[PDB]
RNA sequence: AGCUCUCUUUGCCUUUUGGCUUAGAUCAAGUGUAGUAUCUGUUUAAUCUCGUGAUUAUACUA
């Protein structure tokens, strides 16, 4: 899941980590989040995300 | 740059030109055939079953001949017996069908690259 | 843009359908057998309640111990084994805080 | 690439390799005997043996990574222990890192630069790396202190080359 | 002189030159990039511009592997780097 | 047949996206390469797009 | 190993010549004999 | 000019043609 | 001016620019 | 029958060999001629009948 | 349930890398000067023949 197209998914994982977890798993979650942002940091995903942003 | 190219259509052999004999090409040499003499064989057929019989006779003779059928100065030191199991190499010579891993090539590179 | 995006998105979908990787799940700590006796005890308790009538909320992930911080253990191990100078000079061996 | 086609190519690449290696062996024997004076044959053969040596050397490096250190840990500890016992018996003082104000730095550096310059001594045509090494040597001659600081910084810091 | 910082002009010309010339003709490539040597163009491809080079932030598993291997094979960065998965300069830094 | 020749010449003369070629034969060869090899080079292509990762 | 430095507003002259020569070298594909054959095709056409 | 240099990049490493196509797909949606 | 340019060149832009920079017979005798 | 014919054409689009391409081309060419003139065929048949009877 | 026109998808590759060896080999440039080319700035009318020519009324003008 790409963060700029799944904010509710990332919010749900944040809720799960603050209800069950610690700051080590939380920084692991944010490391994974920005790694996924780096993976999806392409022109194709930019086209899709901008289209969804200005369609919503 | 297609000046330098492979060969897809290699040259076909031709009947000789026919004409009067002036150019000298092939000097005569070995102008007598040798024929097989008495004792040189060749023109000596026995039979299929005969030749079979001498074949297994000779081969069984070879197999049967193979089988045999008719304080101390050296205790000061730190490393001991480090050359046991080295001189015992040399049981059977193995041909290896990979030239770069053959003992011939290993010998060659050891001798020549230093 | 729409038609290039349709062909684009079909290509990306073929990619992603190949690009998926499986999910490795941890083995559950409460397996089917202990499910069976826990549901047996639960039905026993509620049927005892039925015949009597007829007649820690959250879970938190435990922190790994600080002496199991393998990274920081390895920086101090590396410093103790690397910036140490020659053993002919005597000197004190820095402590290898290894732990487990 | 289709597998039968790959098999044909692998078969014939090995056959060409066999012919190429046999010619390498034959021409090295002729060069060693002195049976040839053909300069092209000699430079070709040296190219072939360079490629063969580096193939063998890559295979040796790979085998060391796969089959581990060949020196056993007991052998290594015994070698290290022999060395420490020797140097303790000889009372050897370990060599320090060169000081900022080491009194022999200029003489040591001048000896080093003279050795590299005499490696350039009899040279007619120079390539780019040769000309820049001459330039670095003359810069080290003109600024010995700066070169010494740069050298000691490299010796303290650089581990990838 | 032949060296200095690598700029965007140089990196893009290097990539287009590699697309014409491959990766075994660094003198042709440097001839386009006439401010760098062939050795520098090759080093730039091998240490930065190769597409297998990860320039994202290091994960915790990567850090643990790097420290563990630097303890095993000390100061051997050209050996350590393929096992970790990053370049030798990335692993050292 | 001549009409299909005209239509395919026009659709090949159209260019969608990045120029990776320097002439028409190169364009045709690069299109053939894309048709064959793109199913194997997707990760390397993603790396060249975004700038990083294997 | 350091990352790339972005282009300035005003390039310098070495970089303009570098871009021009990059474009010409990337466009060129032929050798000397091929170029003379194209030239002599045009010259023979005009002479005829 | 952006149409001429559509394959060039922004400061954030994005192609100008991709900026243009993202805007066009936004309008289309 | 040494401020970073708004438009950064790319290899594909270079290739595109390189691409960009790339009878009546009257007689039987003439025929 | 129509939909099985359409599905067969869809499955047989891709190249298999020149025998299939020749069979497809011949069937399409027969369709493109269309229905034969059975009246002209029968006139030719009767003319051939009387001519061969005379011969 | 037809034929033509158009669009999309599928197919087809349709100008699409034609050998070898020691990757065959080796390679930083600048500047001066000359010449040749580039840029930054009278009117109208009818007639015939090959319209034309010819027939031909007439305007304007301190």
């Amino acid at each position: 899941c790409d963060p700029r197209t799944n904010p509710e998914f990332w919010a749900k994982w944040e809720q799960f980590e603050v209800q069950h977890g610690n700051e080590d798993t939380f920084k692991e979650m944010l490391r994974v989040k920005r790694s996924v942002q780096a993976k999806y940091n392409t022109d194709v995903n930019f086209i899709a995300s901008q289209a969804l942003a200005r369609s919503q | 740059t297609t000046a330098h190219r492979p060969t897809f259509d290699p040259a076909r052999g031709k009947e000789a030109l026919r004409g009067p004999a002036y150019h000298q090409r092939l000097l005569p040499a070995y102008t007598t055939l040798k024929f097989r003499q008495p004792g040189q064989g060749g023109a000596a057929d026995k039979s299929t079953r005969d030749l079979r019989a001498e074949l297994e006779a000779a081969e069984a003779a070879h197999y049967a001949k193979l089988k045999g059928a008719p304080r101390r100065w050296d205790e000061d030191v730190v490393f001991k017996n480090q050359a046991r199991g080295t001189e015992d190499k040399g049981k059977r010579k193995e041909f290896v069908n990979d030239l770069l891993r053959s003992d011939f090539h290993k010998r060659f590179m050891s001798k020549y690259v230093r | 843009a729409a038609l290039k995006a349709g062909q684009m998105q079909k290509l990306r979908e073929a990619e992603q359908s190949s690009k998926r990787k499986p999910l490795i799940l941890p083995a559950p700590q409460v397996s089917d057998s202990e499910l069976d006796e826990i549901v047996k005890m639960g039905m026993i308790g509620e049927r005892a309640s039925a015949m009597a009538r007829e007649s820690g909320a959250p879970i938190r992930t435990p922190r790994a111990p600080a002496q199991e911080d393998h990274i920081a253990n390895e920086i101090r191990n590396i410093k103790a084994l690397t910036e140490t100078q020659s053993s002919l000079l005597g000197g004190e061996n820095a402590p290898l805080a290894e732990g487990a | 690439l289709p597998a039968p086609i790959e098999n044909i190519i692998l078969r014939y690449v090995k056959a060409k390799a066999d012919w190429w290696i046999s010619v390498a062996h034959y021409n090295r024997e002729r060069i060693r005997r002195g049976a040839t004076v053909d300069k092209t044959v000699a430079k070709k053969n040296v190219g072939r043996l360079t490629r063969l040596w580096l193939k063998a050397e890559q295979e040796r490096q790979h085998n060391h990574m796969k089959d581990g250190p060949y020196v056993s840990s007991e052998e290594a500890v015994a070698i290290y222990t022999t060395t420490v016992h020797w140097l303790e018996a000889r009372k050897f003082s370990p060599i320090p890192f060169p000081s900022v104000s080491y009194k022999h730095d200029t003489k040591i550096l001048i000896l080093a630069l003279e050795r590299l310059r005499e490696a350039y001594s009899t040279k007619g045509r120079l390539n780019q790396s040769q000309r820049e090494e001459l330039a670095l040597i003359e810069q080290a001659y003109d600024s010995p202190g700066t070169t010494l600081e740069r050298i000691k910084r490299f010796l303290l810091t650089q581990r990838a080359f | 002189v032949k060296g200095g910082v690598w700029t965007n002009i140089e990196d893009e010309i290097l990539k287009a030159a590699v697309s014409k010339y491959g990766l075994n003709q660094w003198a042709r490539v440097s001839s386009l990039l006439a401010r760098k040597t062939p050795k520098q163009c090759k080093a730039r491809w091998n240490e930065w511009l190769d597409p297998s080079i990860k320039k994202i932030e290091w994960s915790r598993e990567e850090d643990e592997k790097l420290l563990h291997l630097a303890k095993l094979m000390p100061t051997q960065w050209r050996t350590i780097a393929p096992i970790v998965g990053r370049t030798a300069n990335q692993c050292l830094e | 047949s001549l009409k299909r020749r005209r239509e395919k010449l026009a659709k090949s003369g159209e260019e969608h996206g990045d120029v990776t070629y320097i002439n028409e034969k190169n364009k045709q060869f690069n299109a053939k390469l894309a048709r064959f090899y793109n199913k194997y080079t997707a990760e390397i292509r993603d790396s060249f797009e975004r700038g990083t990762m294997v | 190993t350091k990352p790339a430095r972005p282009d300035t507003i005003d390039l310098d002259e070495d970089e303009k010549e570098m871009l021009s020569e990059a474009r010409a070298r990337l466009a060129n594909t032929q050798g000397k004999k091929a170029k003379r054959k194209a030239r002599e095709r045009q010259q023979e056409e005009s002479r005829r | 000019p952006e149409e001429e240099q559509g394959s060039s990049r922004n400061l954030d490493g994005r192609r100008l043609r991709t900026v243009t196509e993202a805007k066009a797909l936004a309008e289309y949606l | 001016n040494k401020a970073p340019a708004p438009i950064q060149i790319s290899a594909e832009q270079l290739l595109r620019e390189a691409v960009d920079r790339q009878q009546r017979f009257a007689d039987l005798e003439e025929l | 029958k129509r939909m099985k014919k359409k599905e067969a054409h869809r499955d047989d689009t891709a190249f298999r060999d020149y025998a299939r391409e020749a069979e497809k081309t011949y069937k399409r060419q027969i369709r493109n001629m269309g229905a034969p003139d059975l009246e002209k065929y029968m006139r030719e048949k009767l003319s051939a009948i009387e001519k061969a009877a005379a011969a």
